[PDB]
């Protein structure tokens, strides 16, 4: 009769994982996830000790710390520096035909993060790297289509150009 | 003492520095007046631990009371000890479990080509298998006490560890003789503490394979014992390293070694300085700074 | 930090490794095998090993092409025996090795020594400049390129025409570029390196 | 002693003490 105890106790743990899990991958926000799985881990310490001697309130307890311990990497996974490429990378690489718009939370929580660290660690610092390299050509851009060339009037005849070494110094950096 | 004590355990936790045969010395010496009594492997290892940190102290005192040149020793360097004593823990006996793993394998595969042989047997090709068996069976006890070996491999590694990893991180400065009279006082403490290590360690062969000084010499490295554990202290680094080479080598070797990655030089003193570190910085190829007597400090962070 | 730089006992030991391996190269090789106990010979015995599990399980029935397979088996096992017996012999010859290196330790200081003179020379005159080279040069010359030492192989005359040939050798090279007046200075330097290194 | 580094200062310091003694400590103006 204690298994009914526990049942019903582990249901709304239960029922609250499943919709943090049903969440949209684009809405997680990975502090706010880890604020709701402090609630849950502290809700579930509080149980009667009858209740913790049975291997579900184990179990449960042991999904909730894996999940908190992939947090770290749930939170890179929401790094702006991933693009398409880099999911496309993810997905041949984890060996999972997902889709981005319908990506959920859960079916990243149910990948194997925490053995598969190394994939990811490899996939986030190619992005890192590719992130550099893509805002590095967003500062050429933005810089060449804004600057103007300096111009100061030479005895009313003219305008003749000013600042030849901040434009010669700053297209040889 | 005990900030060093309390950061080293809470660095060196998730190691498995256990022995319970650790038998506790008689008289054992401390820096931490609080030590867990009797104390345990871990206990003792931490305290070994800040013996590193606390002799390397006394030794660069030494060094200025004889008006010797000294470099100042801060925290950082106790952390990058640890760091380097748990990397160098992990792959060690990574590496020992991935050969005895190998071995078992090996054992195997000696006993199926034994069934193998036997079959054979079933059946003048037959009166030499009682050769090739007396040959197997002899290798598998070989390999049986090459198992057994790897045994007291694991014994001895921790200890060798902690001497492996202070040289790396503290004794990088200082001359050969000094840096041989620190492990020798380093190898006294471990001994007086009963800590297993091996006696006769060699720390040029222990942290690098023959293949990787066979590289460097075939780099622009000269062959000395100090030069090949100094090659070693640009290998394991886990701080960027400062190379004190008036003789010019050390330059050279580094850029043999990282030709392949695109190297490239620069000096403080030059006037596209910052732009080239920057570059380095924002795409990731490796880069060599000469003239650092001049150092600008905008390199800080 | 990562200290390139030569000092006294550096180049002692360089000196050291030099001579052993030019005049009593039986103990250079039981030297660098007394170094090759840790991970090379057994990663080599090992990593023979692996070719043979490549070449174990490679069967159909085929083993006994000849009943010859044990020449594979019989390359690991001479090594074995062999990193065996040096594992064994692994006090006597570091204790033969310790004996016979401190014999030539006084020619190591005395290269030592005169090594950091000449790097002192400079401030008696901006010419006197020499690099380690020179030096190196000098001592190649004296281990390799002596007349003096053809036609001998008692180790103990070879040694002492190497120390004499050594401080001559440094000598006539320094003071062919000084003035007269400063070769009766380095002389007497190198007289008090002698006398420091003489025994009795 | 640029050459030999072993002292050096337990010398100069006996030197140092001597070349204090003998120079007067004061000149009177």
């Amino acid at each position: 009769q204690d298994l009914k105890g526990v049942w019903s106790e582990l249901s709304k743990v239960w029922e609250q994982i499943d919709q943090m899990k049903e969440q949209p991958w684009v809405s997680v926000q990975p502090r706010k996830l880890r604020q709701n799985l402090d609630a849950l881990l502290n809700q579930l310490k509080s149980f009667p000790a009858r209740l913790r001697q049975y291997a579900s309130y184990e179990f449960v307890q042991r999904l909730l710390k894996g999940y908190m311990k992939i947090n770290m990497l749930v939170i890179e996974l929401k790094s702006e520096a991933l693009k398409d490429r880099h999911w496309k990378q993810l997905m041949k690489r984890l060996h999972v035909n997902w889709v981005v718009s319908e990506l959920t939370l859960g079916q990243i929580w149910d990948v194997d993060l925490q053995k598969n660290e190394a994939i990811v660690k490899d996939v986030l610092l190619v992005a890192q790297g590719e992130m550099a390299l893509e805002e590095f050509l967003k500062q050429i851009r933005e810089v060449w289509n804004t600057y103007e060339l300096d111009l100061v009037n030479y005895q009313n005849k003219c305008r003749l150009i000013r600042g030849w070494d901040d434009l010669f110094n700053k297209v040889k950096e | 003492t005990e900030a060093l004590y309390q950061v080293g355990k809470e660095f060196t936790s998730k190691m498995d520095l256990e022995k319970p045969n650790y038998i506790v010395p008689d008289y054992m010496p401390v820096v931490y007046d609080k030590l867990p009594q009797p104390p345990s492997h871990r206990e003792a290892i931490v305290n070994s631990c800040v013996f590193v940190h606390q002799t390397l102290h006394q030794a660069n005192a030494r060094l200025a009371k004889r008006g010797g040149r000294t470099m100042a020793i801060t925290p950082r360097h106790y952390l990058d000890f640890i760091n380097h004593y748990a990397n160098l823990f992990h792959e060690k006996r990574s590496e020992l479990e991935e050969q005895q793993m190998h071995l078992n394998v090996g054992l195997r595969k000696i006993k199926e080509t034994v069934d193998q042989v036997e079959e054979l047997r079933r059946d003048a090709k037959v009166n030499r298998s009682t050769a090739l068996l007396k040959s197997l069976s002899a290798e598998r006890e070989r390999w049986e006490k090459t198992s057994e070996t790897f045994k007291n491999q694991m014994s001895t590694i921790a200890g060798d560890c902690l001497l492996s990893a202070a040289f790396i991180a503290y004794a990088g400065y200082f001359d050969q003789q000094m840096r041989q009279n620190l492990f020798t006082t380093w190898s006294h403490h471990l001994q007086q503490a009963n800590i297993q290590f091996r006696t006769d360690i060699a720390r040029t062969e222990y942290l690098s394979n023959a293949d990787e000084r066979l590289r460097w010499q075939a780099s622009s490295l000269p062959a000395d014992d100090l030069c090949t554990e100094n090659a070693i202290m640009l290998k394991r680094f886990n701080r960027y390293p400062l190379i004190i080479d008036p003789s010019g080598q050390a330059t050279e070797f580094i850029m043999n070694e990282y030709k392949d990655r695109k190297i490239t030089r620069t000096s403080f003193l030059d006037d596209a300085f910052r732009k080239n570190l920057e570059s380095a910085l924002r795409f990731g190829n490796p880069l060599l700074v000469q003239d650092v007597e001049s150092y600008d400090p905008v390199l800080n962070p | 930090f990562v200290n390139f730089t030569v000092t006294r006992s550096s180049l002692q030991s360089q000196c050291l490794n030099e001579v052993l391996k030019a005049e009593r190269p039986d103990v250079d090789e039981k030297r660098s095998d007394l170094l090759k106990l840790q991970g090379e010979f057994q990663l080599r015995l090992r990593q023979l090993e692996k070719s043979l599990l490549q070449a174990l399980n490679e069967v159909k029935g085929r083993i006994l092409d000849d009943d010859t397979i044990i020449t594979t088996l019989e390359n690991l096992k001479r090594e074995a025996a062999e990193v065996t017996r040096k594992v064994e012999e692994t006090d006597i010859v570091m204790q033969e090795v310790e004996t016979v290196s401190q014999q030539y330790l006084p020619l190591s200081t005395a290269c030592s020594s005169i090594y950091f003179t000449m790097e002192s020379l400079k401030q008696i005159h901006f010419l006197y400049q020499y690099s380690l080279q020179f030096f190196l040069d000098i001592y190649h010359n004296v281990l390799y390129e002596n007349p003096n030492l053809k036609g001998v192989t008692d180790h103990t005359q070879r040694l002492s025409i190497i120390t004499k040939d050594l401080f001559q050798v440094a000598f006539n090279r320094v003071a062919r570029g000084m003035l007269h007046q400063d070769h009766i200075t380095f002389a007497m330097l190198l007289a008090r390196i002698k006398l420091k290194g003489t025994v009795g | 002693m640029l050459e030999d580094e072993d002292a050096w200062m337990r010398t100069l310091h006996t030197t140092a003490s001597n070349w204090l003694h003998l120079i007067p400590q004061t000149l009177s103006h």
